């Protein structure tokens, strides 16, 4: 089931020698 | 003779205008108590005559008065007047975290919620009535109804979701 937009969910935050 | 004086706001003002003949009417018909609103001193002003049973009446007249005072609506207050265990508790939002800035903004409008459903459902939860103001909260209702509201409020601003403490506030009515 897809949850809906009233669902908290938070944006992520990105962060040798020759010789 | 009794007096009590109630302090208005300045922006209480206009709905004490628009609200006066549902404030005096309970009081000079069914309690038996003379009132005014001195302009001079911005002052509600109540004090008892020859025609006051239950003296305690008035006690919660000035109540009465007071609750529009902060912003609660008119037949809350009326309620107030008609039932006999109903007090009003307030706090400020930062008198239980340290909120600066756009966190104190976040949570009034986590208390709030959307609409002002979220506030409206504690409400409909509770049997209470709740008036924010710029920081402060303010619950009536009964002393265990208040205890749930005011639980339910500080766990909505201590970061939690108004979708589960929604769930929980709205399941454990049930006790």
């Amino acid at each position: 089931h897809r949850p809906g937009p009233l669902k908290q969910q938070n944006k992520a935050h990105k962060g040798l020698s020759r010789v | 003779e009794e007096t009590r004086k109630i302090p208005v706001p300045a922006n209480r003002y206009t709905p004490l205008k628009e609200n006066w003949m549902k404030i005096f009417t309970p009081i000079v018909e069914h309690l038996g108590l003379q009132i005014r609103f001195n302009l001079k001193s911005r002052n509600v002003e109540i004090r008892t005559c020859k025609e006051t049973k239950d003296v305690s009446a008035l006690t919660k007249a000035a109540d009465f008065v007071k609750a529009f005072i902060l912003g609660f609506q008119v037949e809350d207050a009326l309620a107030l007047i008609r039932l006999d265990d109903l007090f009003l508790e307030s706090f400020e939002i930062t008198d239980v975290k340290p909120l600066k800035g756009d966190h104190l903004s976040r949570a009034i409008g986590r208390i709030a919620g959307k609409g002002g459903k979220t506030k409206f459902t504690i409400e409909n939860v509770t049997r209470t009535r709740i008036v924010l103001a710029d920081v402060k909260v303010h619950i009536l209702g009964s002393f265990q109804n208040i205890k749930m509201a005011r639980t339910a409020i500080c766990n909505l601003i201590l970061g939690n979701p108004p979708s589960k403490v929604y769930g929980n506030i709205r399941a454990v009515a049930s006790r």
